[PDB]
């Protein structure tokens, strides 16, 4: 599977997942909805076509074959699964079989590993060593890919939409607009995606190159450097206290 | 010969701007006071991760190389200086066992020590120290970058006057962050009795008195198993060594229960020339049960 | 069922190449692979190909010297003998896969090709 | 241990095991490693239990004494 | 509806036909029946009043 790496972009998810080309749609971790007003440090779209039957395995904690020796996702993903029938662009009349998957191995895959390594697996008691023959398999083995088949068998093309939501600087931060820099009053500020509330006010702080915000012993985010500018802001919250009646 | 790392094995565990708090950090580190390689070009393992430490002036050593096997078309990450620019690729050029295609990515960019601190996507820290070779002073290291590859990697390798390598180990870790935000001192939470305190009070003052910090979990040594002798085994000879038998229409049907299912004749055995079952493995039939099993013989 | 037979062996000078072809009913989703039986020895592989595959793997013995082809069109497989030195005659077979627990599910009851030096 | 601010020296008490098992003095709550063990009797300084006690004093290490 | 979107006609889902003709309470109470009727919905060359 191809990883093709997305970043310093904007990107709009609302027209991806509104499509009804895409029957198959599944978020984990983050709902669709609010995908438009959230950036994200780097967002990993990896290709692959798998035969129909398999799509609901490859999910964060299920298993099956190729869910464990050819592609699997850390029990604990965030992002979205996208697949789609793709009989119509991929598959050939006569049989479809330039499309290869790994079937035996040593060992499982852990998250995000790409095995193309091609030596025969050693299924039987006495080593192969290189040769093919009984017990002696090839971990390939080809898709029979023919446009007549049943939807179990037919081919779903498949991207997996890994969102990386990291604290650092973001890349991908959807369409929504900024507004006009708002200092020493109350206000829902939105830096970035995380959504707060209180009062901007330059801080002394100094970053670190990558450094992109503090944080409170709470766990509330104490300062933010300016996403278009380098300003070191305090977020102290606004104002509050307890009203007793006498 | 070998030398001892003082106080080397913390980066900033994160990207986020501390100040003022003595905060804990748990990951893969190399522990402070732990031995090196004083190399003055060969191979080494990669368990978990690995630490470097580089004496020159002149930039001897610009690059490394990486992977399990470590030879032509296995793919490994390559980075290398060309004296114009730093370039760092996963090609798998071609490289004998001292080294002095399919490329599928790209990227182009005595007075001091670069630390650097790999682990697995990749990760990369270093920083530098201008100094006028191994001060035991406090070290901290800024991430500089982490390209992803997916792949596995166990060993690892140099490009070609001395370094130093040291591996990195699972531990926890206290930062003393200051006002300033950056790290001036770190203390080990395995390395002796009065820094497992200072991180157990999570402070680097002690008032005297008996300080309760940790267990002693002793580990086990072997893993036993222990059952019942093998006895008894179910007459599967009788129906396979049979020398005569019923025919096709006459076949003998022989109910099986309440027997040690050894398959091992079975599927252990080349003997047979066909050996087919759909659903169940012939070789892991020993792993499953069954309630009741009958069995028919012809030719 | 897929069914297999084999064409185009016989005796052949030494250093000759040959046409071994074999027919196939249905194939198009199976590994073919091409055996041979040595008179005094059983069985070893010669050469594997997926279905419009690249996956080749040959014996040193045929390394560099034997190479197997794929119609995809005619339902039959082609193995190009160049120079087969006298040692290498034997009866040749094929044989293909669906999904299996023995070396193979379905053979070719193929045919003899003799060397002479 | 005494403070930091005193000495940077410790010492350390298994609770419940016998020594054997792990300069080197055995109480009725385990034994204790890094102190040396002293027949003389002071005041109580820091609390190890059924009566032992520990100190900071002078070449200038950490005892164990009965109360 | 056709059944392809049988998954949209539940309290929750997400869909076209949830979102702008028939979106249930997030807090329903009761069945949600469906079955197939081509027997008198399909006809010869189809129909297009739905």
């Amino acid at each position: 599977w191809n990883r093709k790496r997305i970043s310093n972009c904007v990107a709009d998810y609302s027209v991806l997942y509104n499509s009804a080309s895409f029957s198959t749609f599944k978020c984990y971790g983050v709902s669709p909805t609010k995908l438009n007003d959230l950036c994200f440090t780097n967002v990993y779209a990896d290709s692959f076509v798998i035969r129909g039957d398999e799509v609901r395995q490859i999910a964060p904690g299920q298993t099956g074959k190729i869910a464990d020796y050819n592609y699997k996702l850390p029990d604990d993903f965030t992002g979205c699964v996208i697949a789609w029938n793709s009989n119509n662009l991929d598959s050939k009349v006569g049989g479809n079989y330039n499309y290869l998957y790994r079937l035996f191995r040593k060992s499982n895959l852990k998250p995000f590993e790409r095995d193309i390594s091609t030596e025969i697996y050693q299924a039987g008691s006495t080593p192969c060593n290189g040769v093919e023959g009984f017990n002696c398999y090839f971990p390939l083995q080809s898709y029979g890919f023919q446009p007549t088949n049943g939807v179990g068998y037919q081919p779903y093309r498949v991207v997996v939409l890994s969102f990386e939501l990291l604290h650092a600087p973001a890349t991908v931060c959807g369409p929504k607009k900024s507004t006009n820099l708002v200092k020493n009053k109350c206000v829902n500020f939105n830096f970035n995606g995380l959504t707060g509330t209180g009062v901007l006010t330059e801080s002394n702080k100094k970053f670190l190159p990558f450094q992109q915000f503090g944080r409170d012993i709470a766990d509330t985010t104490d300062a933010v450097r300016d996403p278009q500018t380098l300003e070191i802001l305090d977020i102290t919250p606004c104002s509050f206290g307890g009203v007793s009646v006498i | 010969a070998y030398t001892n790392s003082f106080t080397r094995g913390v980066y900033y565990p994160d990207k986020v701007f501390r100040s003022s708090v003595l905060h804990s950090t748990q990951d893969l580190f190399l522990p402070f006071f732990s031995n090196v390689t004083w190399f003055h070009n060969p191979v080494l393992p990669f368990n978990d991760g690995v630490y470097f430490a580089s004496t020159e002036k002149s930039n001897i050593i610009r690059g490394w190389i990486f992977g399990t096997t470590l030879d032509s078309k296995t793919q490994s990450l390559l980075i290398v200086n060309n004296a114009t620019n730093v370039v760092i690729k996963v090609c798998e050029f071609q490289f004998c066992n001292d080294p002095f295609n399919n490329c599928t990515f790209e990227y182009v960019s005595f007075k001091n020590l670069r630390e650097f601190v790999f682990k697995n996507y990749f990760k990369i820290y270093s920083k530098h120290t201008p100094i006028n070779d191994l001060p035991q002073g406090f070290s901290a290291l800024e991430p500089l970058v982490d390209l992803p590859i997916g792949i596995n990697i166990t060993r690892f390798q140099t490009l070609l006057a001395a370094y130093y390598v040291g591996y990195l180990q699972p531990r926890t870790f206290l930062l003393k962050y200051n006002e300033n935000g950056t790290i001036t001192d770190a203390v080990d939470c395995a390395l002796d009795p009065l820094s497992e305190t200072k991180c157990t009070l999570k402070s680097f003052t002690v008032e005297k008195g008996i300080y309760q910090t940790s267990n002693f979990r002793v580990q086990p040594t072997e893993s036993i198993v222990r059952f019942p002798n093998i006895t008894n085994l179910c007459p599967f000879g009788e129906v396979f060594n049979a020398t005569r038998f019923a025919s096709v229409y006459a076949w003998n049907r022989k109910r099986i229960s309440n027997c040690v299912a050894d398959y091992s004749v079975l599927y252990n055995s080349a003997s047979f020339s066909t050996f087919k079952c759909y659903g169940v493995s012939p070789t892991k039939l020993n792993d499953l049960c069954f309630t009741n099993v009958y069995a028919d013989s012809f030719v | 069922q897929v069914q297999l037979v084999e064409s185009g062996g016989g005796l052949v000078q030494a250093g000759g190449s040959l046409r071994l072809s074999c027919a196939v009913s249905g194939l198009g989703a199976h590994r073919v692979g091409w055996f041979r039986r040595a008179p005094g020895k059983e069985r070893e592989f010669v050469a594997a190909i997926g279905a419009n595959g690249g996956n080749t793997n040959y014996l040193d013995s045929v390394k560099g010297r034997f190479t197997i082809s794929r119609d995809n069109a005619k339902n039959t497989i082609y193995l190009q003998m160049n120079s087969l030195k006298p040692q290498d005659t034997a009866v040749y077979y094929c044989a293909a896969r669906d999904i299996e627990t023995a070396e193979y599910t379905y053979w070719g009851q193929g045919t003899q090709v003799t060397v002479s030096s | 241990t005494p403070g930091t601010n005193t000495s940077n020296q410790v010492a350390v008490l298994y609770q419940d095991v016998n020594c054997t098992e792990v300069n080197v003095f055995q109480t009725r709550a385990g034994c204790l490693i890094g102190a040396e063990h002293v027949n003389n009797s002071y005041e109580c300084d820091i609390p190890i239990g059924a009566g032992i006690c520990a100190s900071y004093q002078t070449s200038q290490s950490i005892i164990a004494y009965t109360m």
